């Protein structure tokens, strides 16, 4: 088949926020991993469970590439175990995660003069989230402006699960 | 933010040659971060390329865009009589966005061609009016590279001094024309009145006079 739409993902015209995250499925198709591991316009590309490298070998049912826009320091929350008010009342990746966190710094594309609020987040919440859930029902805006530092500014990313079925397998590797 | 830099600035070429234009840029942009475009004269532009490498709805072939981080580059391998017109590149990396210089590709098939310089009293109408201007022209020449200079009898008239600048004709050839506005009594008060001109070397000059 042909490639899966990575690029449809990976860069979006423009993405959506945290706390209503974005869930895009990516199924029968040929996935070349390394057209993504071999780009050097990534600020932070991290693996759990499986080499990144390895994946061009290997076979899935699904793949499903959840997105977002967050802050600048956080991008490290995105992970097992983590602490935090993303960690917590926003997205939670499960301890023990099969998959791959990628992330870039955004300053050009997602900041405004005055600032750019159309991003939001969950700040109060009640209990913490369980791995892969989304609440829509309070929150705090972000207000990325351009003259922030490299911790304040915003940073868009994308996170894949790889799911291990007893189905027909639809996205392999070369 | 960002500056851009084009070059050349001019392309004098050929229908059937190939002619490349380079685009600088004084910070980085990634692959899909740039767009060129073509501006016929008296007219809105057209896009070429966008992505830095990948051609416009129903570019011709011919037309090829390519570079990365600061340096770009586009190639038209086949010139036609239509690919003639003003070339801007352009980055959309960054905010601010910004456009670069704009670089002309001339027609050259065509030799050096003196100009036909032909030369124009005031209207006496004018003068009745109360003012003075004189008109020397200048066409059917190239290249659109060119000088010219006026005397008042035989001593260079220095302001009052405005040129039309290369407007380039449908044979590809150019066209200039330089106006001397001057009082009644300035015009009058000299015997005769001259314009020189300087193309590629000959020194040319033309003349009239109140008789």
């Amino acid at each position: 088949t042909n490639l899966c739409p990575f690029g449809e993902v990976f860069n979006a015209t423009r993405f959506a926020s945290v706390y209503a995250w974005n869930r895009k499925r990516i199924s029968n198709c040929v996935a070349d991993y390394s057209v993504l591991y071999n780009s050097a316009s990534f600020s932070t590309f991290k693996c759990y469970g499986v080499s990144p490298t390895k994946l061009n070998d290997l076979c899935f049912t699904n793949v499903y590439a959840d997105s977002f826009v967050i802050r600048g320091d956080e991008v490290r929350q995105i992970a097992p175990g983590q602490t935090g008010k993303i960690a917590d009342y926003n997205y939670k990746l499960p301890d023990d995660f099969t998959g791959c966190v990628i992330a870039w710094n955004s300053n050009n594309l997602d900041s405004k003069v005055g600032g750019n609020y159309n991003y939001l987040y969950r700040l109060f919440r009640k209990s913490n989230l369980k791995p892969f859930e989304r609440d829509i029902s309070p929150l705090q805006s972000y207000g990325f402006q351009p003259t922030n530092g490299v911790g304040y500014q915003p940073y868009r990313v994308v996170v894949l699960s790889f799911e291990l079925l007893h189905a027909p397998a639809t996205v392999c590797g070369p | 933010e960002i500056v851009l830099t084009q070059s050349p600035g001019t392309l004098s070429l050929s229908p059937g040659e190939r002619a490349t234009l380079s685009c600088r840029a004084s910070q980085s942009v990634g692959n899909i971060y740039l767009a060129w475009y073509q501006q016929k004269p008296g007219q809105a532009p057209r896009l070429l390329i966008y992505g830095a490498s990948t051609r416009a709805t129903g570019i011709p072939d011919r037309f090829s865009g390519s570079g990365s981080g600061t340096d770009f580059t586009l190639t038209i391998s086949r010139l036609e009589p239509e690919d003639f017109a003003v070339y801007y590149c352009q980055q959309y990396g960054d905010s601010l966005w910004t456009f670069g210089q704009g670089t002309k590709v001339e027609i050259k098939g065509q030799p050096k061609a003196n100009p036909t310089v032909t030369l124009f009293p005031p209207s006496s109408e004018e003068l009745q009016a109360n003012k003075a201007t004189l008109v020397c022209l200048i066409d059917n020449f190239y290249p659109g590279a060119v000088t010219v200079a006026w005397k008042a009898d035989g001593s260079p008239v220095k302001a009052g001094v405005e040129t039309t600048k290369p407007s380039k004709q449908s044979n590809n050839k150019y066209a200039a024309s330089s106006y001397l506005s001057l009082t009644p009594e300035q015009w009058k008060s000299h015997r005769s009145y001259s314009c020189q001109v300087t193309h590629e070397g000959s020194t040319v000059e033309k003349t009239v006079a109140p008789t």
